[PDB]
């Protein structure tokens, strides 16, 4: 059991969705989020006559402000039985130490703990903005579909009609459905980001092949964001006007491992979308007690003392992430 | 368990500077866990300096010229000034505005004593509150490293830089620590200026030539951590198990070949066999209530119970191990444990007067080799502002500069702890002895009995005085 | 045990020599690790030396033809220059800058005592903060080798070159080795100038002719460093086995034919039943909770437990062990250990003062000894240096001139720690039957009393008038 | 016989294989590898229900924990009987020196003992990635064939069906055949680095040498990489998306020498694949007395007193260095 402060990481590495669509955060004091309380857009025309000022302007009243975030609070054991991840030759005899191998071994599990959090959390943002659809569900848990409202205009389908499978492989050019998918998104799409066969088949396509730019012309900071995350997001380069990105992140499952993203889909959309983090309550009456009932994350070290006589670090959350616009990105299936 | 501790075989300094962060950073575990670092440094203080430091210049009067009558007016001057700087009630006299001149003396010889080393910096205070504008601000023993934490090089050496010859030039003072998120900055510090001013008193004993840090205490206080460790542990197994006791249930049962073909065919097929029998024997045990004494006899059906047979059972012999062992680390570290912990055995007369006038004089030694630096580095600089401010007015007949001869006018002695009270009888035998035979000095007198001549001799004319005046018997 | 640790069988310089880097290194290993290397040399300094380490110039004035109270006057110039020039209080008489006169001495004497030799340079220093341009640099004994660490040789021998005749010419200086990366070159040092000139001033004890080396002392405490250890792991083992308790569970079963038969027939074909029994049995376990106290007695099914039958039950004898080799010891090294960790058994007043008297008159032995050889060689560059800048006037009858008579001129005597005390009466009848009866002199009354007949007879005066003047009693 | 601490090098160049992909050291105090002990990847998606917490996750039981670790120990004498390497004119007097020879003669001696181990290492390593195999295997010992359990898509062929010799030097484009390979290789690769002629028939295509940019275009510490190991790495240069390598390393056997890489290879794969380095006991006495029993290298100088009355120079180790993920990397044979 060791105390709060012991909770130093400075990595913050989620795959470009919770730090570049997903800033919003909005950590509340009580269970639900309540979208009526979030001001989110607010009402942002109207002025009053030059003799006197007009009523008082609220926070437009959200029609739907009910839905359960996902409180997630795992754990794991720190028992220093186990040789841990050795850094190349720093001294192992403090790893001899139980205290540092106890204290290094927490920052392993709680570093686990938070990642674990980050991958459902980018599951939950894959679900968001591919469907506008997110099953909070779990197994003595009821399955609340959390909708943020995406059209059916963002729900079409390449498939329908005529496939890019079943194109001219050299003289059809995919920018046409480029921006007729792009028209109905209620903005400008600068990302064009593929799972890696849909990117497979997009590029397929002579035309694409000659029209994109390999050259670096940087553009924004996502140049930077990949040398940061380069991982699983992959900077393919200029396809002229807009950015193409794949990517082929994997989330490791119970007994296997498989990508997070489905077989080809598309999301069109802005680098700029808003988007919620509503945080719920933290049921820990520590977090009660000082405060923290309204915040993102809360890691514990702690002893049990009878049966289960051990020690255990607690990580815990309740993030209810959404998109404040489901029209914004308009989701396609690809050939 | 050489395994947890390691000693290299090689000079002691570039034995102990590659394990430097290690065994100091045990040896402040043991320092804040353990309370015999409290008592010694306490000892230490009380013995070295006691109630305070009193200085005494002494220029250097017959080598100079110098009548001694002026000597001795300007260094009533010089006392007079001193110990109405020093004497500050708002602890003002430090850069960090909280520690009187008491408290320089105090961390910097228990510093000195844990890590070996002290480190003064004499600073140029704004504060207008007094005529002397010098503060002397300590610096952390962490704060010297190589410019970001750079291992030892040629020249720059666990953060000091020197020559080849080993001439200690400067250092580099990393940034506080505190709170425990500031980063580390080096910042570069000469040891002194050219012109003989003491800037960065860095005082410390080297064991060896061209040793740069002091002397550890963990380096020799591991054992005590494990013995007590160890004796600690074996009291708690002794008294734990001295009536430990196994409350189980045997019966006669046991028919060999019986039991055995019983469980086998229990074992293939006849189960019923054991549920008869553990049904009669939980009958047994709720008709029974099979119970010891205030609590229930743990549910035990027969035919099984503990074997607690134990080891040997001779004295643990810890009794004269831990006698001997501190004993012998006792008259290591130095300070003996007959008072350290305050064992009166077998003690006898010349057994105490014996140890402590050993003990007292070996303390003043360590008082006279780690206390007169800092002494006489601070009452140099005070003296270099003092000529400077013109407090007091040096002797005409100089026949040198005050700058070239710092040392001959900046001569001088420095008095610890007061009055030794031991026997009584002894001391007092001892001061008749020299009254009447004169074998004792002003300055030697002075230095036994923490007073002064001078002072004694006035108050003794003010005493006769008022006891021929009121009519009391001089 | 000999295996570790082997003597060859042959005159004692070549028997050290070939392995001096060994013994040299397990020394230091030793006085690092170990306490009481440091109490040891600690003692040593302050009986040798002390609070500091007086001179006292005696010119042969009756052999030279000087008159002894010219002599008297040249010797109080000389005094007041030495000690002047000694006090320098900015650490400056050294080329390392960071040591004074009395860590000379220290760090001299230290380093005599563990390697048996010390080394001083006499060096010209340019820093003009002082009248004498001469410093006195330590150097150290690795330094002494031969040149590119070869081998001994016909006449380069561990780093002196000498003669057939053994004289001792020079010596080769390797580099030094601080940072633990230069490497050593080796450069020619004379051991002294051909006028008489100290320069490489190499005072050791040679036990023997033609020895280049003094004693050691691992060579003579590797039973120490295997008397602790054995001594440390025998309580170790003593502390974790005077309860280790085995917590197994044995059954009546054991049928003999029938239990050997279940057995045979289980590993040809019939595993079934020891299946069997196993599942019976681990549903016993869990069905019982078979627990002793806190902690969950460990899984034995029956028929197998362990046998700690014990080996011999006898007291271990450790303790009079002990004893008798710590008694062997103590004055086997020479410092007895009632005070180097400070027992006060059964010691009584005969013991005290006869044990001090002898202990002390010893160590003036060992103070005589290995300090007035560093003294007067000290001196002697000192008053030479004196005599070229014409600070104090040699006597003009001089009947040698000081290059011919530095020993006659320079003869001089030094005085170590200060006034001893052990009992008190003792002193103080001594001192009453030495003033009574006129057997004390001068000189041996200041040796006695670490005085000065001059400044007690001018201070006796000076009390005498104080008192006379302000009205007290004289 | 000098002592342990005699063994300072500062010099770790192993080829990009065990410093970038195999950095996951796990020695251990115990003979085998036991791949059930070591937590690999964690059960890592998993929370529990805002009322209470579930069971305890363990290290989730590998198939199979028991391979033999290569524990090597070679030796070789360090006499004083030669003339050294003399670097220009640092003052022989002190190779004349019986000391300083016979200590830099150490250094030599087991310097060239680390990289002996280091280059038998390397070989364990492109055995490993580029069959999933690897040959447990020495005289006076069985050979132990250890898998990873590389699939059968990760060892497809292209001299199956159409080769690139068999194909057309001018307008054929060989990235098609990239990304078909490298589809099904569990993720993102960004390294190509080719056995020489392989690079040459890959380069042969003109589509690959207007493709490729010859540029710096710095991208990562790849280039760091090369310029510290400029021996047998060699970056070709950027293929606009992936950086193209050539590694040209050779083992000198018993009696002659020969490239570490077989003719015409390929793996596809990842920079940050997870590469386990399980390290086994060390059968010295010393070792175990002193607790070196879980360790990486363990050196000694030592005399020996008798029939071989001589000094030598020990060196001990004990690594089976595998991959986690061998479907990670996809080995192809070229044409």
């Amino acid at each position: 059991a060791q105390l709060l402060a012991a909770n130093e990481q400075k990595f913050k590495f989620d795959p470009l969705f919770l730090r570049l669509f997903f800033r919003e955060s909005y950590p509340f004091t009580t269970e639900k989020v309540y979208l009526s309380q979030i001001p989110g857009l607010v009402n942002m025309a109207l002025y009053v006559s030059p003799i006197v000022s007009g009523e008082v302007i609220r926070s437009r009243g959200g029609s739907t402000s009910e839905f359960t975030p996902g409180y997630v609070k795992p754990k794991h054991e720190v028992n220093p039985q186990m040789t841990l991840r050795r850094l190349p030759d720093e001294d192992p005899q403090n790893l001899a130490d139980p205290a540092y191998r106890r204290r290094r071994i927490i920052m392993q599990n709680m570093r686990d703990e938070e990642l674990a959090i980050a991958q459902v959390e980018e599951m939950q943002a894959v679900s968001a903005v591919l469907k506008g659809k997110y099953t909070m569900t779990g197994e003595a848990f009821d399955p609340v579909e959390v909708d943020m409202g995406r059209s059916e205009e963002n729900n079409i389908t390449q498939s329908g009609g005529t496939e890019w499978s079943k194109r001219d492989k050299s003289t059809y050019d995919p920018t046409d459905d480029i921006e007729a998918y792009a028209l109905n998104a209620s903005g400008v799409v600068n990302i064009i980001v593929f799972d890696p066969k849909g990117w497979a088949l997009f590029r397929s396509f002579k035309a694409v092949k000659e029209k994109l730019d390999t050259r670096r012309g940087s553009n924004s900071e996502l140049e930077t964001a990949v040398k940061d995350l380069g991982k699983a997001v992959s900077y393919k380069g200029m396809y002229g006007d807009v950015a193409i990105v794949v990517y082929s992140g994997q989330y490791v499952e119970n007994g296997v491992k498989k990508n997070f993203l489905p077989d080809n889909t598309m999301v069109l959309g802005n680098t700029q979308a808003r988007g919620l983090r509503t945080y719920g309550c933290i049921q820990d009456a520590d977090a009660q007690r000082e405060g923290i009932n309204a915040s993102a994350r809360y890691p514990k070290n702690w002893v049990t003392t009878g049966d289960p006589a051990r020690e255990f670090t607690m990580i815990q959350s309740a993030p209810l992430m959404l998109l404040a616009d489901p029209d914004e990105f308009v989701s396609v299936q690809l050939a | 368990q050489l395994r947890s501790w390691n000693p290299p075989s090689e000079s002691v300094d570039a034995a102990l500077l590659p394990n430097f962060t290690r065994g100091n950073a045990r040896a402040d575990d043991l320092v804040r866990n353990n309370g015999y670092a409290a008592n010694a440094i306490q000892l230490h203080q009380d013995h070295i300096v006691g109630s305070f430091f009193r200085l005494s210049h002494r220029p250097s009067w017959r080598y100079l010229g110098i009548g001694e009558e002026e000597a001795r007016a300007f260094s009533r001057e010089v006392e007079a000034a001193w110990k109405e700087f020093a004497e500050d009630d708002c602890c003002c006299i430090d850069v960090e505005r909280k520690r009187t001149f008491t408290m320089m003396i105090r961390e910097g010889v228990a510093m000195h004593a844990f890590n070996g080393e002290l480190f003064v910096q004499a600073t140029w205070d704004t504060s207008s509150s007094r005529l002397f504008r010098t503060q002397f601000r300590m610096v952390s023993p962490k704060r010297i490293s190589n410019p970001n934490n750079t291992g030892d090089s040629r020249n720059c050496r666990a953060g000091v830089q020197i020559n080849d010859s080993g001439a200690a030039l400067g250092y580099y003072v990393s940034e506080d620590g505190y709170p425990g998120w500031m980063p580390q900055k080096w910042t570069w510090i000469p040891r002194e200026l050219p012109g003989g001013r003491a800037s960065f008193i860095h005082v410390f004993e080297p064991v060896e030539d061209g040793q740069t840090r002091g002397a550890n205490v963990f380096y020799s206080v591991m054992e005590q951590m494990k013995m007590l460790d160890t004796l600690q542990n074996t009291q708690l197994q002794s008294a734990i198990v001295k009536a430990m006791y196994a409350a189980t249930i045997e019966s006669e049962l046991d028919t060999q070949s019986a039991m055995d073909f019983i469980l086998g065919a229990n074992s293939q097929e006849q189960r019923e066999r054991l549920t008869g029998w553990i049904g009669e024997i939980a009958a047994y045990y709720a008709a029974a209530p099979v119970r010891l004494g205030g609590a229930k006899v743990p549910h035990l059906m027969p035919g099984d119970s503990l074997n607690l047979q134990t080891a040997q059972d001779t004295d643990n012999g810890y009794s004269v191990f831990e006698q001997s062992l501190l004993r012998y680390i006792a008259a290591g570290l130095g300070v003996s444990y007959e008072q350290l912990s305050r064992n009166y055995a077998q003690m006898s007369y010349s057994t105490a007067r014996a140890s402590a006038n050993e003990s007292w004089a070996y303390f003043m030694g360590r008082r006279k080799f780690v206390a007169s630096r800092q002494a006489s580095q601070m009452f140099l600089c005070w003296l270099e502002e003092a000529i400077v401010r013109r407090v007091v007015t040096l002797p005409s007949k100089a026949r040198f500069s005050f700058q070239e001869a710092r040392s001959a006018w900046g001569n001088c002695d420095w008095i610890g702890s007061g009055r030794m009270a031991i026997d009584g009888l002894k001391e007092v035998q001892e001061a008749v002895m020299l009254i009447e035979a004169g074998l004792s000095t002003y300055e030697k007198e002075c230095a036994k009995r923490g007073d002064d001549y001078q002072e004694i001799f006035a108050q003794q004319v003010r005493e006769t005085m008022e006891r021929r005046a009121a009519g009391l018997k001089p």
